[PDB]
């Protein structure tokens, strides 16, 4: 039996981010544009879009 | 000792529904679910460690939650892990729970807060455990066979498994900035927090007190406290702090191991003699398997699964 | 066999000892941070987080 | 193939290399939250332990039974064992006794 | 079936019970039972906790 | 509520061959989009495969 192994989203904002490649079996990795995340106390960077 | 829980939190992670319907943050969320034990016990994994107090020292009465960057604790008792019945917790250590639980569609967990309050989460999960054997007995017999299995054991010692640790996000806080009138102050009591106003000049850096901007209101600071001493979890709930990660190692306690089971004996059937023929009558008192075959050249094969009184002919 | 910086150290004998978490956290946890891919980072986490 | 036997395999239980393929995709987050949400096709071994079907114990001809550790098939009646002997003077008796 | 009760002043408690077939699905093409952290948004209805 | 998984499609000559894969009772229907369609509709519940 397999396992999936998903590490924590790394939301870089006022910026931009791009995607590295990888020696790992079924390795899969995207770059997503216009997040504006939210947590517990508020919502934090800044940059609107 | 070692005491490795020293330097590791309790997170608020998001929940899918409180027990309510409703999704909001909670301090009790769940991550995977393990029933990788022949006999049928889970390992549930909370968010919020239970077994050590908030003075990092341990304890058989109280647990340590997260609540608005500030560490509390809540009493041992009053943790239910429930399904379409109700479960029985069988051991305890950091964030891992082992529970033995009746067949359902769901599985939650919860206990009181400091005032009473429940907090719990549920996931859906589909349990339905099966005894090894051929037999698809409830519980044990006072007589039977003995069957090899494997199960979790209660030791903590060195199990070689792995859980990644990073340093914990700013969190975003916004019931800081107090404007009073053109002005704002910035709260403090053991948090260094970041900021960033873009009125006149440059207002970027980090603090331990309080400060004044004079020129703009709420609409544009904001606070993000940036405690840095304890590692937290690395949780897809949760954001990182830089690109190429920092990670920790830290091991789980309860490991897997080898046991036995006890296992029913069904009754004899009740044979008939024929010609060339058998007509074998089978009285079970709960589903077992009957499988036959002709020790011949080209053999005859069969195998069900017999839930009632039946009637075959061999 | 450990590192730190350019100390290069066996991972037995840290030369935090004693306390390197009570002394200074961050800089304990970021020399842990450090030694993930190491073959002898647990010896070293058991001399960390180990001071009476 | 992705969801029947073999999904993901290795060439020894220790050994470093491993071929996985199961699909895995990923989505883009819904607004508003922090969760890397993502899609991937169930394990085909845990598949293959509910619909394997039958096996050799209860399907082997000539009534012998098979064990395990190591693979072996166990009185299994077929055929005929040529014998060749040699034996000393002492098991005799001489015809005059 | 369902039943409701509560204690009386004597501590005592007072019950009833009818009988009620109760079995929900939810809206949609699939019977799942509790709601994901991901997926689509389909209208329903619902009882409000509103007294106007 | 939430969305089923993609099933696993293989091709042949005038066939579609799925594979399907539910986590609980999913509605699958399809129908042929000439002149004179070929109706169906069935609820899938445990892993099975189709040819269409
Ligand atoms: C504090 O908050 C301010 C909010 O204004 C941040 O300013 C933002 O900084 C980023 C980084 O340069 C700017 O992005 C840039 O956008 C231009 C196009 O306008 C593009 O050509 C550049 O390549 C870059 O992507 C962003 O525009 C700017 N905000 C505004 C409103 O202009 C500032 O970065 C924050 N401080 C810190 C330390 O993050
Ligand atoms: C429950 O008991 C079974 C049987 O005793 C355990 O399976 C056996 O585990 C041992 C662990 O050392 C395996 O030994 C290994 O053998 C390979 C062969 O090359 C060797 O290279 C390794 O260094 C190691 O010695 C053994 O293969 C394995 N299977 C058997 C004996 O059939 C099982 O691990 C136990 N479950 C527990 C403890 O949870």
């Amino acid at each position: 039996e397999y396992k999936t192994v998903v590490p924590s989203p790394y939301v870089k904002c006022c910026g931009a981010s791009e995607c590295s490649t990888k020696e790992k079996p079924d390795y899969q990795c995207k770059v997503y544009t216009g997040v504006y995340p939210f947590m517990w106390g508020g919502a934090y960077c800044f940059c609107d879009s | 000792h070692f005491n490795v829980y020293k330097a590791t939190r309790p997170y608020i992670a998001y929940c899918a529904d409180c027990g309510a319907g409703h999704s909001c943050h909670s301090p009790v969320a769940i991550e995977a679910v393990r029933s990788e034990a022949t006999d049928g016990m889970l390992k549930i994994q909370f968010s919020a460690q239970i077994g050590i107090d908030k003075s990092d020292n341990h304890d058989y009465t109280k647990i340590r939650y997260a609540d608005g960057h500030a560490i509390e604790n809540a009493v041992r008792s009053s943790l239910k892990v429930a399904t379409s019945g109700d479960c029985f917790v069988h051991g305890t250590m950091g964030h891992f729970i082992l529970a033995k639980c009746p067949p359902g569609e769901f599985l939650q967990v919860s206990i009181q807060d400091t005032r009473n309050a429940v907090r719990a989460c549920r996931i859906q999960y589909h349990h339905d455990p099966q005894p090894v054997g051929r037999e698809k007995f409830t519980i044990r017999p006072h007589y039977g066979k003995e069957i090899p299995c494997t199960t979790y054991q209660q030791t903590t010692a060195k199990t070689v498994e792995e859980i990644d640790m990073h340093m914990p996000p700013d969190t975003p806080d916004r019931t800081l900035l107090s404007q009073q009138s053109g002005n704002v102050k910035i709260t403090v009591g053991g948090k260094k927090v970041k900021y960033n106003c873009t009125c006149g000049t440059g207002n970027v850096g980090t603090t331990n007190s309080d400060m004044t901007i004079n020129t703009c209101l709420i609409e544009q600071c904001h606070v993000s406290v940036t405690d840095h001493k304890k590692w937290q979890f690395n949780s897809p709930f949760v954001p990182r702090a830089d690109e190429p990660a920092r990670k920790g190692k830290v091991h789980i306690p309860f490991p897997l191991d080898n046991i036995t089971c006890r296992v029913p004996m069904a009754r004899e059937p009740t044979v008939i003699h024929g010609k060339r023929e058998v007509t074998l009558h089978l009285h079970p008192d709960h589903p077992t398997l009957f499988s036959y075959r002709t020790l011949g050249e080209d053999p005859q094969y069969h195998e069900e699964w017999v839930t009632a009184a039946v009637e075959r002919t061999i | 066999m450990c590192v730190l910086a350019n100390a290069t150290f066996p991972c037995f004998q840290p030369p935090c000892v004693p306390c390197c978490y009570e002394n200074n956290a961050e800089a304990t946890l970021r020399m842990l941070e450090d030694n993930v891919d190491r073959p002898g980072y647990y010896d070293l986490l058991q001399a960390a987080l180990t001071c009476r | 193939q992705p969801g029947r036997f073999g999904d993901i395999q290795s060439r020894t239980v220790e050994s470093n290399d491993l071929y996985a393929n199961t699909a895995l995709k990923l989505a883009r987050p819904s607004p508003g939250m922090v969760h890397v949400p993502y899609t991937q096709t169930p394990s085909g071994f845990k598949y293959w332990l509910k619909e394997k079907g039958t096996a050799l114990n209860t399907k082997a001809p000539f009534g012998c039974q098979i064990k395990t550790n190591p693979v072996r098939a166990m009185n299994c009646a077929v055929g005929n064992i040529p014998v060749s002997m040699n034996l000393p003077d002492s098991a005799f008796t001489r015809i005059v006794e």
